[PDB]
RNA sequence: UGAGAAAAGCCUUCUCUAGCGAUC
């Protein structure tokens, strides 16, 4: 029993030890948004997702600048953020069309109800 | 060498005596090495998979571990003369909790005197900010450590002891800090 | 736009052992970096909290398209030995040197001298990998360099691929071992139809005492090439 | 079917003998386990001789013969030794049997059952030869396959990049070391002696200073003089002087006074090696890249090559991407970093630093694939930069 | 001969690629210059490379080599950057050029047999 | 979903045809007296390669000494004979499988259970005699075939 | 298991029935000595080996030669060399062989191995151990003086 | 489905691989 208590704290070796980390209500909140990310954009279409429930395997990080995109590729460093949700509440266009679309969801239940 | 040496100032020393594989077979490691280790050194030497280097290269590395030694016999002596320091200002705290965690203590707060107007409890929970104002809004339990506890004391005991005798330690150490901050007699006898 | 530099994301485990997922407004496949902070050919890379990971272009490598289409098995799995045909720079290679680990060891062909010089500079920061700079067609010329080993891969784009994995196979394969070939259609016959092609290679496999199991096309990042996958003589069950 | 098979490795020959197996069926799935097994193929394979290799130069000697299927001394001296003189030798290479048997009378066959024989020890071969050798079998083919394959492509030790990346990497972070250092340095000896901050405008000038005046107290006629040829300028070291004897500063202890003493004559020794360390990346881009190092500089050459990870890497970027790699520093717009004679006007600047970074594609080019690398390339790119810059500032 | 330029086409073939190169140049499929070579490799829109051994610098062109084994691409190399100048329709010689992929293009029956060529060439 | 086939048309079959004979179709030919290469090219005006299974070849082993000119026929140096690892003999099944995998091949019977199961495999024409001729069934480019 | 050992006892058993006919050898002591050499077959005749078993039968089967040549002068018996010592020289042939092939790079076996050829053993046997050791130990120059020396 | 269902601690019976053993 205790072994097998070990073993489901990591991924195991063959990715190489990858832990499970601590979730909590900053973490969860961001793999609720990455899941419904179909949404955002009414141009882009995407997959269904591999499970419906969260991994339980996963880490968090940020890309590495690279020199050769400089003006390719990059983000100043005033417009990025700690955390994925706070980059869906900074960009306009993302905001625009959600308080659109959300309105309109309102102002027809609103019709459904009366 | 890396696997088999872990002391890092042993490993410089090492380095700074031979430069090459060629000369470890000929020369003598007893000083800095036991002998029944410097054995499997000398044996490693010829079964290396390592490339030649050049003559610039090897002076170099030669250069930047002399640096590295040299940090390491003044960082001793500036921990020295952090340890007299305490001995002289503070001498009943360095008793108490130690010269590290003292001068730890003394630096959060800024002086001395601001470290005295604080109270026992507070003095426990000073290094942890984090998990105190996390819990406090969370309404969750309250940690119970600190600073505290890297202090001789509280390593000693066992975990489940470590609760109580942090607030034991605390509340005896802030004692010892109003009467350093306002005494104006040096000695260590209440602190013994 | 893209994955630009500076976004937050999120890796988690692929279905094949040593192989990740980058999560994100796009996802990416991606190995874990066994040299942490360089690149090899300028792919873009992911600092996780001491970690770090590096993409994998599918248009650039075909074993990256056959895992992005949905192939089964690829049995590159860490502490494995890999026996690589056909390395040229060492693009792919660098990805194999990853999943393998530091336990496994990956085998580097090259007949060119241009590329040859490009592996052992690769070599020189993955003890991993050991560069053999031979002809692939004379498996005879290097046996004393390489021992039994797991997997073979090979790329070389010859219209003789079969016959050189089916010398290299009864050399160093092990039994129960596996191998993964591509087969570029135009190369070993641009008279045939390609999936004629496709058939008539895997008929050749059969005859060399070789079983092929899978295949599949890697159709939205190459034209008219094909992976197979199979296993050299199978253990009785 | 008894006979002697010749199975060559990394570690050396070695020479085994085969007692019985079942021949036809050997490729058949229950007989096959006679070779899998290492329990059933001792029984049926022996090891009589085993020959390891002296060095790496001579297993790098056998391994060129193996290839070429000629037959080495080392090979004939086991062969002659360890085999009566009828006899079948079971070989991997039809052209080394060949060889053999006009050396020697032995007969020679290459195919059949010592095909599968041959499959078996190398399957097993650590096993047999386990404590035989002192280098393991597993680190001797890892250090053959490279010198193997560096004799091939005639490799170069010298013209390798790999000091570069790591030298640009540890000046930046030596520069950060040392300014930290020195702020705090000149804190702990404005308790002292405030006015010395004003006067010296340099860290490094400062610790020095601050190593040769212990106290202002002492600081008099022949030290003046002494302190007037470390200063550049004997006029300041003057005011120094009447800075010391009129000063706020505070007497600080005896104790004080060794501890920051030993802390700044740390940050001149720690000063010393980045002039040293910079020195090295200067001759060490000469014998890499010196065409590139004359046209841009030593300093701005090993930074570009550092943006690209190699030379290699930087030679395939096509000419507008290298303007890329110096956008961020402005290594190509930022001229005085790279020196050269006239001047570019506003106007002109950008077009400028597109004329320079071809000019650097190319002398990379020249420096990385080149048989013996050599600077008049470098020389001719640069005077051709100075024309055009004499070009727009006169406006022929 | 320079050793590094390996693959020298004879007189017989060379004809045929400086005719096939002048045929290109008008279906507007024909890529000029080393920078513009380099360009279509990365992007994966390339057929061959034909480049000139009789740069003063045989080491400018050098870098192509490299990056054709990559994307398994033939290369060969001609006598002249004079003789390649004209069949690219500039009045300036040049030391690379490269042959585009065209979808549906009917120089592909004359593509794909210089391509065949190219490998024999290699051996 | 194969990249070959643009709907219902198979477009990598191409003027080489490589065919998959069954056993029966050998016996019919020779009752109505017809070559077996020469026929298949009547029909298509192409060159045709006729392939032989293992399978197929042991039936006509079975058979005995009253088909011993079939398998003469079958052994010929023009024919395309290719392997198959099955433990058995049944052959439907055998062709069934090759025609899944790959969609190159035209298969040749005059079974109908065999070629009502062909056809719910989408891309694969089916050969079969009628008359004194040989016909073709799900082929667009059929050309030269009987007219009915 | 228990099979291999029973042959090598019932081997075991002619020579210690004809010294309980020598005389020299009483009934109660025959059976202590089948009793501790059943006990020291059970340890090599194992799945898992380890080499100080080994050692321990050459050493128990060296110690009762010498007990057998003391008791023999005593006695006055020189009959029946070849039925009793001849067959425990053979048996310690075998042990050392096997003990050799399984742990080939032990010099110190080898030389254990020499050094009991020379005392017991004929010098043929003891040329053939030479060509075994210089087969596979031919880059220690030491190990030809000893072969010249002999 | 219907010795209902659910959870903890002890014995009994047995299944897979993986080394190891076969060199006298
Ligand atoms: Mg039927
Ligand atoms: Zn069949």
């Amino acid at each position: 029993k205790k072994r097998r208590k070990e073993r489901q704290k990591t991924a195991g070796d063959g990715w190489f030890g990858m832990k499970a980390p601590e979730m909590t209500n900053e973490l969860k909140n961001d793999l609720k948004a990455l899941k419904m990310r179909a949404s955002m954009d009414p141009k882009r279409f995407y997959k269904k997702n591999d499970r419906d429930g969260f991994p339980k395997y996963f880490q968090i990080g940020t890309i590495v600048d690279n020199p050769a995109d400089f003006y390719h590729s990059r983000i100043p460093k005033k417009q990025r953020k700690r955390t994925i949700v706070e980059e869906l509440l900074a960009d306009s266009e993302f905001r625009r069309y959600n308080r659109r679309k959300y309105s309109e969801i309102m102002a027809e239940k609103a019709a459904n109800a009366a | 060498l890396g696997k088999i040496i872990s002391d890092n100032l042993t490993y410089c020393k090492c380095l700074q005596k031979v430069g090459d594989r060629k000369n470890y077979a000929s020369a003598k490691l007893s000083e800095l090495l036991p002998e029944e280790v410097e054995a499997e050194v000398k044996a490693a030497a010829e079964i290396s998979m390592g490339t030649e280097v050049s003559e610039e290269d090897i002076c170099n590395i030669l250069h930047l571990c002399t640096q590295v030694i040299e940090i390491s016999e003044y960082r001793t002596q500036l921990y020295e003369y952090l340890q007299n320091r305490m001995m002289a200002i503070a001498p009943n705290v360095t008793v108490m909790v130690g010269e590290l965690v003292g001068a730890r203590l003394i630096a959060h707060a800024g002086s001395l005197l601001n470290l005295a107007k604080h109270a026992a409890s507070t003095v426990q929970i000073l290094g942890a900010e984090k998990a105190l104002f996390r819990a406090l809004k969370s309404r969750r339990d309250t940690p119970k450590y600190g600073l505290i506890y890297h202090a001789s004391l509280v390593g000693q005991t066992s975990p489940k002891h470590k609760g109580k005798i942090s607030r034991m330690l605390a509340a005896k150490t802030v004692l010892a800090i109003r009467y350093d901050a306002f005494g104006e007699d040096s000695s260590s006898a209440m602190g013994v | 736009r893209g994955n630009q530099s500076g976004k937050n994301v999120m890796v988690e485990p692929h279905r094949h052992e040593g192989v990740f997922i980058c999560r994100g407004k796009e996802d990416a496949l991606v190995t874990k970096n066994l040299v942490p902070g360089e690149s090899v050919y300028g792919e873009k890379r992911v600092s996780i909290s001491k970690i770090e990971y590096r993409a994998w272009n599918p248009f650039r490598s075909k074993l990256a398209a056959a895992i992005l289409g949905g192939v089964d098995q690829i049995h590159i799995k860490p502490g494995a030995k890999v026996l690589y045909l056909g390395a040229a720079s060492g693009t792919t290679v660098s990805h194999v040197s990853d999943i393998v680990g530091p336990d496994g060891l990956v085998y580097a062909v090259e007949f060119s001298h241009r590329s040859g010089r490009d592996l052992i500079n690769l070599a020189k920061k993955r003890t991993n990998i050991i560069p053999v700079i031979e002809d692939a067609r004379h498996p005879h010329k290097y046996r004393m360099l390489i021992a039994m080993v797991d997997v073979i891969f090979a790329d070389v784009a010859q219209p003789d691929q079969t016959r050189i994995v089916a010398l290299n196979a009864h050399t160093f394969l092990r039994n129960g071992g596996h191998f993964v070939i591509s087969i570029k259609a135009n190369c070993i016959d641009s008279t045939a139809s390609a999936e004629a092609v496709f058939a008539s290679e895997v008929k050749k496999m059969q005859q060399e005492n070789m079983k092929p199991q899978e295949q599949l096309t890697l159709e939205p990042y190459e034209r008219d090439h094909a992976v197979v996958v199979g296993v050299y003589r199978p253990p009785p069950k | 079917v008894l006979l002697h098979v010749l199975f060559e490795h990394a570690v050396g020959y070695a020479l085994l003998a085969l007692k019985e197996v079942e021949e036809i069926s050997l490729l058949q799935p229950q007989v096959e386990e006679s070779v899998l097994n290492l329990g059933k193929f001792h029984s049926i394979v022996r090891l009589v001789a085993f020959c390891p290799f002296a060095s790496s130069q001579v297993a790098l000697e056998n391994a060129n013969a193996v290839s070429e299927g000629v037959v080495h001394e080392d090979l004939r001296l086991l062969l002659e030794t360890h085999l009566p003189s009828k006899v079948l030798l079971g070989v991997g290479d039809p052209k080394i049997g060949a060889a053999i048997q006009e050396e020697l009378g032995y007969n020679c066959q290459t195919g059949g059952v010592i095909a599968e024989i041959l499959r078996g020890v190398r399957l097993h071969f650590h096993n047999l030869v386990k404590g035989l050798t002192d280098l393991s079998a597993c680190k001797a083919q890892l250090g053959l396959g490279h010198s193997y394959s560096r004799a091939k492509v005639k490799f170069n030790v010298n013209r390798v990049d790999n000091m570069i990346i790591q030298s640009i990497s540890l000046l930046d972070q030596l520069d950060k070391d040392i300014n930290t250092f020195s702020m705090r340095v000149r804190e702990w000896y404005g308790y002292h002696f405030p006015e010395l901050v004003k006067i010296i405008n340099d860290n490094a000038t400062y610790c020095r200073l601050a190593q040769f005046i212990g106290n202002r107290r002492e600081l008099n006629e022949d030290k003046l003089e002494k302190l007037e040829e470390l200063t550049m300028d004997g006029a300041k070291a003057k005011a120094i002087l009447d800075a010391s004897r009129s000063s706020m500063g505070m007497d600080i202890s005896a104790i004080d006074l060794i501890n920051i003493e030993s802390f700044s004559s740390r940050v001149v020794s720690l000063s010393e090696y980045r002039q040293s360390l910079h020195t090295y990346l200067r001759s060490k881009m000469s014998q890499v890249a010196p065409s590139l190092s004359a046209l841009i500089g030593e300093a701005v050459g090993a930074r570009l090559i550092a943006h690209a990870g190699s030379l290699t890497n930087l030679a395939k970027y096509p000419a507008s991407t290298v303007q890329i790699l110096g956008a961020e520093k402005a290594l190509f717009r930022a001229l005085k970093h790279s020196t050269f004679i006239g001047r570019a006007a506003a106007k002109n600047k950008g077009r400028i630093s597109r004329y320079l970074a071809n000019k650097c594609s190319i002398a990379s080019r020249i420096d990385c694939f080149s048989e013996v690398p050599t600077s008049v390339f470098g020389e001719k790119l640069r005077e051709q930069v100075e024309e055009r810059l004499s070009f727009y500032e006169t406006g022929e | 001969v320079n050793p590094k330029a390996y693959p020298l086409a004879d007189a017989h073939l060379t004809k045929k690629l400086l005719d096939l190169v002048q045929q290109s140049c008008n279906y507007k499929q024909l890529r000029k210059g080393a920078n513009e070579a380099t360009k279509t490799l990365n992007r994966g829109i390339s057929e061959f490379i034909v480049m000139a051994a009789d740069a003063e610098p045989l080491e400018i062109i050098l870098h192509l080599p490299l990056l054709c084994e990559d994307k398994n691409v033939p290369y060969v190399f001609v006598r002249s950057k004079q003789a390649l100048g004209r069949a690219c329709g500039v009045s300036r010689p040049v030391i690379a050029c490269s042959v585009t992929i065209k979808e549906g293009s009917q120089l592909k029956q004359q593509i794909q047999s210089i391509q065949q060529s190219i490998e024999r060439l290699l051996v | 979903h194969p990249s070959c086939l643009f709907f219902q048309y198979n477009t990598q079959l191409g003027p080489p045809y490589h065919i998959l004979v069954d056993t029966n179709f050998i016996n019919f030919s020779i009752k109505a007296k017809l070559d077996l290469v020469q026929s298949m090219m009547d029909c298509l005006y192409a060159k045709c390669i006729p392939c032989i299974t293992d399978c197929v070849m042991a039936e006509i082993e079975k058979l005995g000494q009253k088909y011993r000119v079939a398998l003469r026929i079958a052994k010929d140096p023009r024919f395309e004979r290719l392997p198959c690892t099955h433990k058995g003999t049944y052959a439907d099944d055998c062709l069934v499988q090759r025609v899944t995998q790959h969609k190159c091949y035209i298969v040749a019977t005059v079974d109908r259970d065999l070629k009502r199961r062909i056809r719910k495999i989408p891309g694969v024409p089916i050969m079969y005699i009628s008359n004194h001729r040989y016909n073709i069934e799900r082929m667009p480019d059929d050309y030269g075939a009987p007219r009915f | 298991m228990a099979e291999i050992i029973q042959e090598r006892i019932e081997d075991r058993l002619p020579e210690l029935e004809q010294l309980e006919r020598i005389g020299l050898f009483s009934h109660a002591e025959i059976k202590a000595i089948i009793k501790k050499a059943s006990d020291l077959e059970y340890k090599i005749q194992r799945r898992t080996l380890f080499k100080e078993d080994f050692i321990n039968y050459v050493q128990y089967e060296i110690n009762l030669l010498e007990l057998i040549q003391r008791r023999r002068t005593r006695i006055g018996y020189s009959f029946k060399k070849d039925e009793i010592e001849n067959s425990i020289v053979h048996r310690v042939q075998g042990v050392f062989q096997r003990a050799s092939a399984k742990w080939k790079d032990d010099v110190q076996l080898w030389l254990s191995y020499v050094a009991f050829c020379k005392k017991w053993a004929t010098k043929t046997r003891l040329s053939k151990v030479f060509s075994a050791m210089l087969a596979i130990h031919s880059n220690k120059p030491a190990l030809w003086i000893m072969a010249a020396k002999w």
